[PDB]
């Protein structure tokens, strides 16, 4: 069989820069390499076939080069909607194999994470539970600290951090910190507070609310 | 008086090239490269030689010795050894007729391709012809083309819809009628073999000079041509890449054994007849040795001749020569290789010499193919025959033409497969086993070593005695059992053969050797007295 | 144009079998090879095998020999793939993709089929609204959201007002814990449409076929 090796699992680039992804094959391939684009949540889409040739319905900014074992997929002007995982695949010998995949992440300027805390709704108090939610929207980069505070004490149990994939419009990450608690414990504390530490500013953003019917 | 002694050959080199020319044929050119590529690559070279050293060479030498010693045909030689096995001499005859029913028609195709190769623009290059469909997509056309499940190439279209005309038949069920073009071609071939056989071994010994030396020249031209083609290393890589795990499969050994058996061709009566016309004190050992070793070497370089061109073809397309060399049949030569030649400079030249090469590959082998039978019949019915040789040779050539009319049909290629794989093979292997047993276990191997010791002046080595006693009969037995245990599922041109095809193959197969058991019963039922006395007077040779 | 519509998500117990369909349209179905590519969670693409629609000419991979069975129907131009002896490794997203004979590229793909091989019971999602408090300062934009707790498998869809508008909706990936998933969604809408108009989040669960709609209330 054939082993299509993509050494760089992740590559960083900016909007407008020239980015090139490499693909290493096992044996000599001549000009039998296809490049597919898979956006997060969509099916793969064929972009290049036979090393350099573009498929119908593919922008001119996507090119291809190489002749032998090492091949290169080049993007001239990177757009915000070009955020996807790129795969290379040989199409000469049976079976047809694929590469590891190179998730092309977009590098941009820093953004302040809008933090928003939310009290457990009445439908959940009716069911018998209460989860305080802390949303972190529109920031960059991905690295960001989230600290919880029930009543001034750093709460650490029952916290789940969920990072989304990068955005395809403004290239800003978003995450959700969840503090899941019981109703009995929720009705014994009043003002919850979640704070977030990012690199945009040294002072962590602090959000607080009261249980007494807001 | 009258005849008395028989004639002898005109020169050592003539018989040395006659046997080499018979041994070398189409299969040496294209079957060995394919079976070598798909069964371990270069590692197929290892069992191919073992089955030769232990199986092929002993049968080749033993057949050439018996033939040059007893100087009898395929039929009359059994009267002087084991009369009950005389039916063998008849079986082979019938066998030959089946082979001759298709082996020439193949050449006919090449002939029809050769007479079609004199145009400045080769017919199978463009699609603007009278036989192409709307699926025909060729090159020197708009680039970007992508092949479709229904798309076809002008070469595949030219073979399928013009010369073979296989689209006009629905299979074995409906195959009629006959193509007059290939009938005239096979008539021209049966004429070029007629004037090469009718005079006896004199013309087949003068014509062999050409028929046996031309394929090496043509292979040389195609070799130095294909080596210069860009990207030809891929075909060589696929030809010689060792895949030793294939050697673990018990199948590739059977493939090698069968391949070296046919290619060597013992047991057919050809070597018996060719050896019959020779000096009694002439050496047989060196002759057999050299000829076989050349026959293998020639196959070996032919592998390069094919795979360099197929490597170039994989470079023009997109690699994995196995993909471009999937079909293991005439399509590998008449479509793929031809399409590769058409895209080269001096295409007319390499086409003329290619198809001419094919024809010259076939001619020497059918020369011999008929020679053995003719010798057998003339030696079995003396003075009732030999009144003229041209009469019998004509009756055989004509008989082969009428026997080839079934193959000249539109679905003739279907019949070719049926005849080539289900009929001739297992019967030739069977009669070869029976012959090897009769000479080794009935006539006696000690007496055989004594006959060689009389002719050559020295008794054969222990390696050969131990080969004839046990190694060779088990060598044929393995192939026969392997085939009979699992006959291959036949498929040709997106058409799977019906399930009853094997019954037809066995019918053709069984109808060939009905004579050996019915003849054993015939002589056993004709000779009076007890069955022990009848089989004792039937197994022991005639005393005077 | 050329559309390949596969079947929906499948939740099957280990050891059973599952068949996935592939309805083709927009091209001559008898002209192209039909393929099946397996994509594991977080892994690369993995070609399973192809099939010739004219006669069902299958060509599997040695790694999938005896694992997948490809069939085809010309009467409705629809391909099928059956998987037996299902394990945890088979829980992945499967695609069916069109391909010519040469050059062998995958021009058009299907939307995919999320397969989950587990014995966990199909749990209906608990939809709890995540409404901003009544003491917050209504600026130029308010951030709303809805919460989905406890469901299996990963088959859930959280929409906002029938997909209008969703120019600021952030959906957070589900997290698996104690055999049940939990996810959340949010939406940033201006202060000149809330709480004046009606903003309602819809939570659909195809595995349990349960669609619960909850309206946000401050
Ligand atoms: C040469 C002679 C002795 C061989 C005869 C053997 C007979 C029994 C074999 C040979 C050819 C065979 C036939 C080949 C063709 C067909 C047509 C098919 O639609 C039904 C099967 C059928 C009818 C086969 C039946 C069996 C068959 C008739
Ligand atoms: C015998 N070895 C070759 C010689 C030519 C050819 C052949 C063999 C015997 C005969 Cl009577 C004829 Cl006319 C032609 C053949 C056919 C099938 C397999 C091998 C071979
Ligand atoms: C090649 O062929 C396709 C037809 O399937 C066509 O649509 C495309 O435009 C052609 N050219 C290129 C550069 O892909
Ligand atoms: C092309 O071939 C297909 C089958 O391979 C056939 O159905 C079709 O009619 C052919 N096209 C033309 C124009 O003959
Ligand atoms: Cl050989
Ligand atoms: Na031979
Ligand atoms: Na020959």
């Amino acid at each position: 069989d054939i082993v299509m090796t993509q050494s760089h699992k992740f590559m960083s680039t900016s909007v407008g820069d020239r980015v090139s992804i490499t693909c290493k094959a096992s044996q000599d391939v001549s000009t039998a390499v296809a490049w597919y684009q898979q956006k997060p949540g969509q099916s793969p889409k064929l972009l290049i076939y036979s090393a350099s040739y573009r498929y119908t319905g593919v922008p001119d900014r996507f090119t291809g080069s190489g002749s032998g074992t090492d091949f290169t997929f080049t993007i001239s002007s990177v757009q915000a909607e070009d955020l996807a995982v790129y795969y290379c695949q040989q199409h000469y010998s049976i079976p047809r194999t694929f590469g590891g995949g190179t998730k092309l992440e977009i590098k941009r300027a820093d953004a302040a994470p809008t933090v928003s805390i939310f009290p457990p709704s009445s439908e959940q108090l009716t069911s018998g539970g209460a989860s305080v939610v802390c949303f972190l929207n529109n920031f960059y980069p991905k690295d960001i600290n989230v600290k919880w505070k029930i009543d001034g004490s750093e709460r650490q149990n029952g916290v789940l951090n969920s990072w989304t994939d990068q955005d395809s419009k403004d290239s800003t990450y978003s995450m959700s910190s969840t503090l899941t608690l019981t109703k009995d414990e929720y009705e014994r504390h009043n003002s919850y507070t979640c704070e977030a530490t990012h690199k945009t500013s040294t002072s962590p953003i602090v959000k607080s609310f009261n249980r007494n019917e807001c | 008086g009258s005849q008395g002694e028989r004639e002898t050959w005109g020169k050592k080199v003539d018989f040395l090239l006659s046997v080499i020319g018979y041994a070398v044929d189409l299969g040496n050119v294209w079957r060995f490269p394919y079976i070598c590529a798909q069964n371990g690559g270069g590692a197929f070279l290892l069992p191919y030689t073992i089955m030769a050293i232990f199986g092929g060479i002993p049968l080749f030498y033993m057949e050439l010795a018996l033939g040059q010693y007893h100087r009898n045909g395929c039929i009359s030689i059994w009267r002087k050894i084991c009369p009950i096995f005389k039916g063998i001499g008849y079986a082979i005859c019938i066998i030959a007729f089946y082979i001759a029913s298709y082996y020439n028609t193949i050449m006919a195709w090449a002939l029809y391709y050769l007479i079609s190769s004199f145009t400045d623009q080769l017919p199978w290059t463009s699609c603007k012809n009278s036989w192409n469909t709307g699926n025909c997509t060729n090159y020197f056309s708009e680039d970007n083309i992508t092949w479709t499940l229904h798309s076809t190439s002008p070469a595949e279209e030219f073979y399928t819809r013009h010369v073979l005309q296989i689209h006009r038949s629905k299979g074995l069920q409906d195959l009629g009628g006959i193509s007059w073009q290939l009938a005239l071609c096979i008539m021209l071939i049966f004429t070029v073999i007629y004037f090469s056989i009718w005079k006896g071994v004199k013309t087949s010994g003068k014509v062999v000079w050409v028929t046996a030396t031309f394929p090496y020249i043509a292979l040389s031209v195609l070799l130095v041509r294909g080596a210069t083609l860009p990207g030809a290393w891929r075909g060589v890589l696929f030809y010689l890449k060792p895949n030793w795990q294939k050697l673990l499969e018990t199948g590739v050994w059977i493939d090698a054994a069968a391949q070296i058996f046919f290619s060597l061709g013992p047991g057919f009566g050809v070597l018996l007849a060719f050896a019959s016309y020779n000096k009694f004190n002439n050496n047989c050992y060196q002759d057999a040795l050299v000829t076989s070793v050349v026959n293998c070497m020639t196959s070996f370089v032919s592998g390069f001749v094919i795979f360099t061109v197929l490597g170039y073809m994989a470079e023009m397309r997109n690699e994995d020569v196995s993909e471009v060399a999937k079909d293991a049949g005439p399509s590998l030569l008449f479509i793929t290789y031809a399409e590769a030649i058409a895209n080269m400079p001096a295409s007319t030249f390499f086409a003329i010499i290619f198809f001419l090469m094919l024809i010259t590959l076939g001619l020497d082998s059918s020369f011999a193919g008929l020679e053995g039978v003719i010798t057998a019949v003339l030696d079995e019915f003396p003075h009732v025959w030999a009144k003229r040789r041209e009469r019998f040779v004509l009756a055989v050539v004509i008989t082969c033409f009428f026997g080839s009319l079934v193959t000249l049909t539109f679905g003739g290629a279907y019949v070719v497969k049926l005849l080539e794989e289900y009929a001739t093979g297992p019967a030739v292997l069977t009669v070869a086993l029976i012959e090897a047993v009769a000479v080794s276990w009935f006539y006696g191997i000690t007496q055989f070593c004594r006959d060689v010791k009389e002719m050559l002046g020295f008794s054969p080595g222990w390696f050969w005695r131990i080969c004839w006693v046990a190694i060779s009969p088990l060598f044929l037995l393995f192939i026969i059992a392997s085939f009979l245990m699992s006959p291959p599922q036949l498929r040709l041109f997106q058409y799977n053969y019906p399930y009853w095809s094997i019954i037809l193959g066995y019918a053709i197969g069984t109808s060939s050797f009905i004579c050996i058991p019915t003849y054993i019963a015939y002589r056993l039922i004709i000779t009076p007295g007890t069955f022990k006395e009848r089989i004792i007077k039937s197994i022991t040779p005639e005393t005077p | 144009e050329v559309q390949l519509q596969q079947s929906g998500p499948e939740l099957v117990k280990p050891g059973a079998s599952v068949k996935i369909s592939c309805k083709a349209s927009g091209y001559t179905f008898t002209d192209y090879y039909m393929n099946w590519v397996k994509q594991s969670h977080g892994k690369s693409l993995e070609w399973i095998g192809n099939i010739n629609p004219n006669n069902g000419g299958t060509s599997y991979n040695q790694k999938f020999k005896g694992k997948a069975t490809l069939t085809v129907d010309k009467s409705s131009t629809t391909a099928y793939m059956e998987l037996r002896s299902l394990t945890s490794e088979d829980s992945a997203v499967y695609y069916c993709t069109r391909s010519p004979v040469r050059p062998y590229y995958f021009d058009y793909w299907g939307q995919g089929t999320t397969l989950t091989v587990s014995s966990a019971k199909t749990t209906p999602p608990s939809v709890y609204p995540l409404a901003p408090g009544c003491g917050d300062t209504t600026g130029s934009s308010v951030t709303l959201g809805c919460l989905v707790k406890g469901y299996f498998p990963e088959s859930v869809t959280v929409t906002w007002n029938s997909g209008s508008l969703s120019s600021s909706v952030h959906t957070f990936p589900a997290l698996l814990q104690s055999g049940l998933y939990t996810m959340s969604s949010s939406v940033t809408v201006p202060s000149s449409t809330w709480p004046s108009q009606t903003v309602t989040c819809s939570v659909a669960h195809p595995a349990s076929s349960t669609t619960v709609d909850k309206k946000l209330e401050p």
